RNA sequence: CCGCACCUCGGAGAGGUA
């Protein structure tokens, strides 16, 4: 048994910080961003591991497609005619399972992984602090001006974006300026969640 | 951020910005191995080669 | 018995006979990968 | 070609099959890898093999076909059931599935499945269009499942002081009050013999959980019928799911208006389980049992419901009182006031070897109207009001000998007027 | 030249030997360097060299062939048992392993094992082809083990009124519970002196785990078998292996239809060690025992049953109450409805001196009838009947009184009438 | 990682090669 994640996740949890499942979705997704970095040609690999004792198995995935694209991570239908061809279209979880390999290098991005969910973490505290105290308008600065989307800055750890839509069509926006918008909703982003604000 | 050197105190897992900085032998010249020598400085703890 | 033969047939083809396993199947995609064999 | 059947083959036949097919030496090897290596031989061939047991899907998304000669346990041969078929046929944990498998090919560790040919003991397309068992409308015990056989032997007695005392119908929930050394077991085999002779339709479950393996073998070579036991070898965790396999089983086998009775004497051995599996939540009550302990087995309880569009769902279990733990004391408590019906056993009475020693009064049957007649139900009332004034022990005698006039409780009701 | 024979010679004549052989001196040297010398200077000559002794495989695959008079204890000079010759002859923990040795050469610290002679003291066609424990069908006690003398000693006292009080047959599963200073020491060696006296077939085994060791060399100077212990001087984990050396032997020997009865005395020692050696799981119950800590005890508890093919495991344990620690409570209170024997033992008697002081109204067998005749078991319920309206010490000065009379129980018993 | 215990990638010098 790996008791050195053990004692970690044991001991590192239970403080607001790690809820025991988040903890576990960060440490997979760190050793499989590791095994995708080792491998040169051999992209997309994943690995589950939800158990305490139970050690964590690297099973490399393929992308079920009927095309070829992506030869690396790409898989034919005929691979799942063995499950009478149930495996519809965009979803990709089937393969042998591989030899894993774990190593102590490997914790360098691991910590790194586990540090940017935390800090996520404390972004959504942020929020819900934020929908705790809401009912006022607020002030931001622009960080960027992407396509479509602007962003907010109140620093507490905290960030918000406007959707370009709900926004004035002639006034474009600049880093620096202050920005009033209320917030009303917020969308679940990929990567974490991200307080939507609108004007109109 | 402190709280990063703790967790790293914590487990015996390594976590360092890691640069290479090892000898490598120069280009053309080749040989065998004949004998290794490791000197250590008073106080330090010795390896498990040395 | 020799890889010419198994590359002359699709992995789609291969993958349609129960004689192929899993392991067998994930040792041809890892060859494949290198783009050196089973190639359609 | 079917794996229960290659299962219940003694080890002889298996070593003299394999041999002949000319095999590694079958003699130091298990009965599992013998038959694991006949149906890799029989599968080489092409021929089809054939298995079936009650699924079990995992929280990762695969399931796995549980045999029932293990009591439902983790092996090594389970089936391995992909989560792509789970979403095809919309599969859940508990229904049975008899279909067409294969040997596990390279790199695989467990049998799958190609095509599922019997769903539940039934078609997969009536299993498919289904009323739920949350859907079905609970209603009081409407059927009488009379345990009194009427064939006059001395083992009906029991029986018969049961139905006297308080009847029990299809769906009935009822709880078995006895302290330690009461004769729990005896009664349990003679309600299961009274079941299986009076009402063979009705499929008997008799689930034993934390008990000892040589009650288990008396049980299972005596009662006719099957038998799903954990000994107190296996720990807390393997109680719980053999439990929830159970569970899971009956309840998808009553959705097939199937009159299933399950009766395990582990309700304050399943609360301990429960208990001891539980994570620790920092709020402990009297007794030393958690808030949210209760609730599984409160609700593994409350499960029990007589069904009116068809099939039932009946337990009757035994519970411990006076064991010396003031754990099992506040268990007991709480769950009388849960059920509708208590049997209470007296250990004085059955230190005297005075059997069935049953306490006549404190029993009793919530709505016993929709079970027995009125003139039934009169005769019962004029019974009670007999015995009430007289001792525990008097009423045991009173009643051994007043039943020992005659053979069946029709003729002592008719000479009692 | 075995090696237990070259152990168990006193140090004078290995030195002796030694002086004769004409290797270095001697005297400053360790027993086993000695050992180790004279077998290098037997090998140089041409000589083969025999060992043997109990299998213990580590968790690396290999194992090492320990000796029964260190109590398994891990030592550099044994007899190694290579990977190879594991998986070749179906090895496992517990095989006793007899057969040609060599002295290591240069570079390894161990004795290599060549070729296995005898297994389990048998033939190894035997050995190799043989139904597993895990596979033997249970039974209840069936055959009677009477602990009575018959020779009219004052020694006898004891194992009569424990016949009368809780009979004792093969594969019985009973519980010795005792406050401290009671007298469960001259209780346990009266018990092992009449097995060995009357049940000579009986593999009989004291397993004292943690105790003093003066109580130790004492109990291995007075009984007639073996007797394995292991201090309190010796961390938790020597604790746990010694146990699971000794469980492991006498499943061997069962299998080997052989009756074994093993006398333990540390039951509450060995939960406590458990309890100790096992990783935080962070779950604690009441009375800080962990979750995980009580399967391992309570397996090797239930491990004792009767086998119908041959042979039979008995397993007396001696419980500890009343000792201030509530650890130990939770403990007996557990193990409590497990078993199915509880031999009592009260304080209040043997405060006055009345050697033996045995509860005999708390005391009992369940299933006393398939140890007993008709007449014997009336007799025992009229003798109950009768003793149980007096007092404890009452009713032992009554039986004491009544036993002096005469030398065996026959006599009482016709009397009585 | 905060507290053990069950009642309703440079400069100088020396030597050498053509």
């Amino acid at each position: 048994m790996n008791k050195e994640i053990l004692a970690v996740v044991e001991a590192v949890s239970n403080e607001k910080a790690l809820p025991r499942e988040k903890i576990f979705e960060a440490l997979e997704s760190a050793l499989a961003t590791a095994t995708k970095k080792k491998y040169e040609q051999e992209i997309d690999v994943r690995v589950q591991i939800d158990r305490k004792s139970g050690d964590f198995d690297t099973f490399r995935r393929w992308l079920v497609v009927d095309e070829v694209t992506q030869p690396t991570k790409e898989i034919t239908l005929e691979a799942a005619r063995y499950e009478d061809e149930s495996l519809n279209l965009g979803d990709y979880v089937e393969d042998q399972i591989e030899s894993v390999t774990f190593d102590r290098i490997t914790t360098q991005t691991a910590k790194q992984v586990i540090v940017q969910k935390v800090r996520e973490a404390e972004r959504a505290m942020v929020v819900d602090q934020f929908r705790e105290h809401e009912g006022e308008i607020i002030t931001g600065v622009v960080k960027k001006v992407n396509r479509d989307n602007i962003s907010l800055d109140l620093g507490n750890n905290a960030e918000a974006v406007i959707l370009r839509e709900d926004m004035l069509p002639r006034e474009n926006f600049r880093p620096g300026d202050r920005v009033r918008g209320v917030l009303y909703s917020v969308r679940p982003e990929a990567r974490g969640a991200q307080l939507f604000v609108t004007r109109s | 951020t402190p709280e990063e050197k703790l967790l790293r105190a914590i487990f015996g897992e390594k976590a360092s910005d890691v640069k290479d900085s090892s000898l490598r032998v120069p280009n053309g010249v080749s040989g065998t191995v004949i004998d290794v020598q490791v000197f250590t400085r008073d106080g330090v703890e010795k390896d498990k080669r040395a | 018995h020799y890889i010419g033969d198994l590359v002359q047939r699709t992995e789609v083809e291969l993958l349609k006979t129960p004689n192929l396993g899993k392991k067998s199947l994930t040792e041809i995609k890892d060859v494949l990968a290198s783009r050196g064999l089973s190639l359609g | 070609m079917n794996l229960t059947e290659l299962k219940n083959t003694p080890v002889s036949e298996l070593i003299t099959l394999g041999e002949n097919m000319g095999l590694e030496n079958l003699a130091r090897m298990r009965k599992q890898d013998i038959i694991f290596a006949i149906l890799k031989q029989h599968a080489k061939s092409g021929e089809d093999i054939f298995g079936d047991g009650v699924l079990e899907i995992l929280q990762d998304g695969f399931g796995f076909l549980r045999s029932a000669d293990s009591s439902y346990l983790a092996g090594p041969d389970d089936i391995y059931v992909s989560p792509s078929q789970i979403r095809r046929f919309n599969l859940r944990t508990g229904d049975t599935i008899s279909g067409k498998i294969r040997p596990p090919k390279e790199g695989e560790r467990y049998f799958a499945l190609l095509k599922v040919n019997e769903v539940n003991f039934d078609k997969p397309e009536n299993a498919r269009n289904k009323i739920l068992f949350e859907n079905l409308t609970p209603l009081h015990a409407n059927s009488r499942l009379r345990m009194e056989r009427g064939n006059g032997s001395t083992e009906d007695l029991t029986a018969r002081v049961l139905d006297l005392a308080s009847p029990i119908g299809r769906g009935q929930r009822g709880l078995i009050v006895a302290p330690p050394k009461a004769g729990k077991t005896m009664l349990l085999q003679n309600i299961a013999q009274s079941i299986a002779y009076n009402h063979p339709d009705c499929v008997l479950m008799v689930l034993l959980i934390d008990e000892r393996p040589e009650e288990v073998t008396e049980m299972q070579r005596l009662v006719k019928g099957e038998v799903v036991a954990s000994t107190f070898d296996e720990p807390a965790s393997r109680h719980v799911q053999v439990a929830e396999m159970v569970i899971e089983k009956a309840k998808r086998l009553v959705e097939h208006k199937k009159d299933v009775i399950i009766l395990l004497d582990s309700i304050t051995r399943l609360a301990r389980a429960y208990n001891t599996v539980v994570p620790a939540s920092g709020k402990v009550l009297t007794g030393g049992v958690d808030a949210n302990a209760l609730h599984r087995p409160k609700r593994f309880f409350g499960a029990a419901r007589n069904v009116e569009e068809g099939g039932s769902l009946t337990i009757i279990a035994t519970a411990l009182i006076d064991t010396g733990s003031k754990m099992d004391e506040v268990i007991y408590e709480e769950f009388k006031g849960t059920g509708n019906m208590e049997l209470h056993l007296s250990r004085k009475i059955a230190e005297k070897r005075v059997f069935p020693a049953i306490d006549y009064n404190r029993s009793g049957t919530r709505k016993e109207e929709l079970l027995t007649t009125q003139e039934e139900l009169q005769k019962m009332w004029i019974l009670r009001k007999i015995i009430h004034p007289m001792g525990e022990i008097d009423a045991m005698e009173f009643l051994i000998n007043k039943l020992a006039m005659t053979k069946t409780n029709d003729d002592f009701f008719e000479m009692m007027k």
